[PDB]
RNA sequence: GUGCUCGCUUCGGCAGCACAUAUACUAAAAUUGGAACGAUACAGAGAAGAUUAGCAUGGCCCCUGCGCAAGGAUGACACGCUCGUGAAGCGUU
């Protein structure tokens, strides 16, 4: 059970990853990536994705609050 | 010759199909046409047989075609008869 | 090693002087990790009926090409965002 899910976090972040390469500006990919490595409660791995979401773009508000 | 310019094709095609395949495929798009517009237009009436016949339960009358049943729509009076 | 000594002195040699001063990825190896994409098998050719010409656009995708040319299936890959429920702040009672 414990390699079916690594393969399937191995799949949800390489699907994450690609849909990040096709469009970078989008920020909504950016929050569900981000949203969905909070909710598998790895802290440093989402607050890396938001930091790299705000390199992207910083004058959004919602990356933010979202952040905070 | 001029390779840019001649008719399209390409290899591994398989060619065109006979009458017959485009006939059944003809049939098979209207009976997808007409499943659609029953879907849109939201009919009870409508029934597919165990031997796979359309069907009007309003009416109960069969069709041999999809169109028999698209242009089945008297209706309203048998409608208002078993309505009640 | 070569040449010469107001040498020691035998005639061989010693001693002194002068010149000549720093090669090598050091392997004839032991190792180590990456692989053409051919055989089989999986496999299956864009555009809402069918047969199809294509030009692009993006980049942790490349190949052929001397290419700021042209090809590689258009080289391939690259879709789903108008009301209530709560919370916070603001002003009136
Ligand atoms: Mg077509
Ligand atoms: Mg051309
Ligand atoms: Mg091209
Ligand atoms: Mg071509
Ligand atoms: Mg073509
Ligand atoms: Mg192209
Ligand atoms: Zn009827």
């Amino acid at each position: 059970d414990e390699e079916e899910l690594n393969d399937y976090k191995l799949r949800k972040r390489k699907t994450f990853e690609d849909n990040i390469r096709k469009n970078r500006t989008v920020i909504s990919n950016w929050i569900k990536y981000a949203q969905w490595e909070e909710s598998l409660k790895e802290i440093q791995r989402a607050r890396s994705i938001y930091e790299r979401a705000l390199d992207v773009d910083y004058r959004n508000i919602t990356l933010w609050l979202k952040y905070a | 010759m001029d390779f840019q310019h001649r008719p399209g094709g390409k290899t591994g095609s398989g060619g065109v199909a006979s009458s017959s395949e485009s006939n059944r495929d003809r049939r098979e798009r209207l009976r997808q046409l007409a499943l659609e517009t029953i879907d849109i237009n939201k009919d009870p009436y409508f029934m597919k047989n165990h031997l796979g016949s359309y069907e009007c339960k309003l009416c109960l009358t069969l069709h041999n075609n999809e169109g028999s049943y698209l242009a089945h729509t008297k209706h309203q009076t048998n409608l208002a008869r078993r309505a009640a």
